[PDB]
């Protein structure tokens, strides 16, 4: 594990998201202003703690003492150091759209969202609930604990390994996707939250791993870390061909998917299936004429099996 | 987000 977390510990990163903040108050970024929204996000995050540090009152070291809390505030001071180095180390780049230290800070927004969420969803109210988590698909919820007990977090290799076992890892590079398909937070380790995200959105746990193959691994139209002014921008191009569609995980319904298309009469839609599997979704898309060319490609992949 | 198709 990592270092004790002290009340000065958490000066360090007020200071940090602070730097932050200002600097993300660029006229010339011309930062929209949509979930997810790094301008909320780290005021809101730092509100939250608050909130934590309120409630641990006094025993304000049993909470220094959290194995999934020193490891979070760990992250938290380094995605927030890696964003500052990118105005730096990216200087003037960082005003082009579609420029490498651009989405960088798009992807780091995406990151610092699903901070957020996995803290709020481990500390609801502010104290802490990890080890008395529900874990949403019954079968997954067997496996975890079954494997794991009431721990909060494990380190990747841990739960790489685990997982293995029971729906086995083609290879290295297949794990390697699988990694930052389910690391929502980037830090090398998989906590209750992240795991239940992961096996909500690609279910049933029986074909768990066939599942995320034919949906993300060998699918067109699936996009990685991608935000909903992203996918509309994306689908621009094919404006003029109706069908055309892509997919993602919802950045503020998180654990959902988020279909975009384009439509007959030209515009870019964007649903959250409701009561399906996204198999079914995508499936009756195509049959319907909704869903028929990802990404834009002629062909589209035969799911019905 | 709008309704599905």
């Amino acid at each position: 594990p990592p270092g004790t977390v002290d009340k000065k510990m958490v000066e360090k990163c007020w200071k940090l998201m602070d730097k932050v903040v200002r600097l993300c108050q660029n006229p010339k970024l011309a930062l929209k202003n949509s979930p997810p929204y790094i301008l909320d996000l780290l005021p809101d995050t730092y509100q939250h703690l608050r909130t934590i540090l309120s409630r641990y009152e006094g025993k304000m070291e049993t909470l220094g003492e959290n194995e999934y809390f020193r490891v979070f505030m760990e992250n938290l001071m380094k995605k927030t150091k890696q964003t500052i180095s990118l105005f730096k180390e990216g200087k003037e780049r960082m005003y082009e759209e579609n420029s490498q230290p651009r989405r960088n800070l798009t992807k780091l927004s995406l990151i610092f969202s699903h901070m957020l969420a996995e803290l709020k969803g481990i500390f609801p109210s502010g104290l802490f609930q990890g080890d008395t988590f529900r874990i949403t698909k019954a079968d997954a919820a067997e496996f975890w604990r079954k494997a794991f007990g009431e721990k909060t977090i494990v380190p990747w290799k841990s739960f790489r390994q685990a997982l293995h076992e029971v729906h086995p890892i083609s290879s290295g590079l297949e794990a390697m996707a699988l990694k930052s398909t389910i690391d929502l937070t980037c830090n090398d380790y998989i906590s209750v939250f992240e795991f239940d995200i992961f096996t909500r959105l690609f279910q049933p746990w029986s074909s768990l791993l066939r599942n995320w193959n034919s949906l993300a691994v060998t699918h067109p139209g699936y996009m990685a870390f991608l935000t909903y002014d992203e996918v509309k921008a994306r689908l621009q191009k094919f404006i003029h061909k109706p069908g055309s569609y892509i997919f993602r995980l919802s950045c503020t319904r998180l654990g959902q998917w988020a279909i975009g298309y384009v439509t007959a009469d030209g515009n870019i839609l964007q649903t959250i299936p409701h009561n399906k599997p996204l198999f079914q979704a995508l499936i009756d898309g195509f049959r319907e004429g909704f869903y028929l060319f990802p990404d834009g490609r002629n062909q589209n992949p035969d799911l019905t099996g | 987000y709008t309704p599905e198709p």
